[PDB]
């Protein structure tokens, strides 16, 4: 378990950690997406409710991102695909402070939960999307790869995206946007970044979220303990030991951070 | 430039802050 560094306390640090480190890792949850005006998918009232009435055999808000009844009726899914899609919604200021981080270089990896795909909106290009996003789509048969933009024809018009290489007589040859299902495996990608990323990273921040989901909630405690570990989250986190706890709005906290940095930055208010 | 409450040794309570007890 990692014991707390004394030696790293106030929000000078924490600018000053941003400054001299080059390999830093963000960790970023449902925090820094609330101010894009997403509506909530995950409870009632939710698009669940408007999905409701459309679609009366939806027992749940969880049943979209199930896989047997994706196989049944995958249209319901579909309507909330057309919803959140990339390009609908602007990224928050914390999408464009990891995103111009990346463009200096200092961005070993953005892990995120969110399945919004506003870090490729923001050209965040190092990252990892633990539970699947958007930003591409396969064939549930033969696998299939295509990007984004391929299937944004047909979500955007309420019909189920076909896979161009399986028969058209094929009922299940539809292209899935991939998105972690329930059930499904983590994908290689992640696994490969998170056991040697950790042995490179200088500097770790969480940003607007709990930590309570796997795998994200793991990483913390993965990386070496001299490593200094910076929240940025509305609640305290007890059952971690963050070296500076800066509480409040990300988007709040970002822009102070962002001031304090200058440059760049600066100009990002 | 923000308001905020440092509360040492390394707490800082910024708008939208929760914390409770
Ligand atoms: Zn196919």
């Amino acid at each position: 378990m990692r014991k707390k560094r004394k030696d790293i306390n106030t929000i000078e640090d924490a600018v000053k950690l941003l400054q001299e480190c080059k390999k830093i890792i963000v960790l970023t949850g449902a925090g820094v997406s609330v101010s894009c005006g997403i509506p909530d998918f995950r409870s009632r009232d939710g698009i669940y409710a408007r999905l409701a009435v459309d679609f009366p055999d939806l027992p749940d808000p969880q049943a979209m991102f199930d896989i047997e009844y994706f196989r049944k009726d995958p249209r319901p899914f579909f309507k909330f695909a057309k919803e959140i899609y990339p390009g609908q919604f602007q990224p928050s200021l914390c999408h464009k402070f990891i995103a111009l981080s990346d463009k200096e270089g200092k961005l070993l990896r953005n892990y995120t939960q969110n399945i919004d795909t506003l870090e490729q909106v923001a050209g965040i290009q190092r990252i990892i999307q633990c539970h699947g996003s958007f930003a591409t789509a396969s064939c549930l048969i033969c696998k299939y790869k295509v990007d984004c933009e391929a299937v944004r024809g047909d979500i955007f018009n309420q019909v189920v995206p076909r896979c161009p290489r399986c028969p058209a007589d094929e009922p299940l040859a539809i292209m899935k946007p991939e998105i972690v299902f329930f059930g499904e495996n983590l994908p290689e990608q992640f696994h490969r970044a998170m056991k040697y990323d950790k042995d490179e990273v200088d500097l770790l921040i969480v940003i607007g979220s709990s930590l309570k989901v796997r795998p994200v909630a793991l990483i913390p405690s993965s990386i070496p303990h001299e490593v200094p570990q910076i929240l940025i989250n509305r609640e305290p986190l007890p059952h971690l030991h963050f070296d500076v706890e800066l509480l409040g709005d990300c988007d709040v906290i970002i822009n102070e951070l962002c001031h304090r940095l200058g440059g760049e930055y600066a100009k990002l208010c | 430039g923000s308001q905020y409450l440092f509360l040492p040794p390394n707490r800082y309570i910024f708008h939208g802050a929760e914390v409770y007890s």
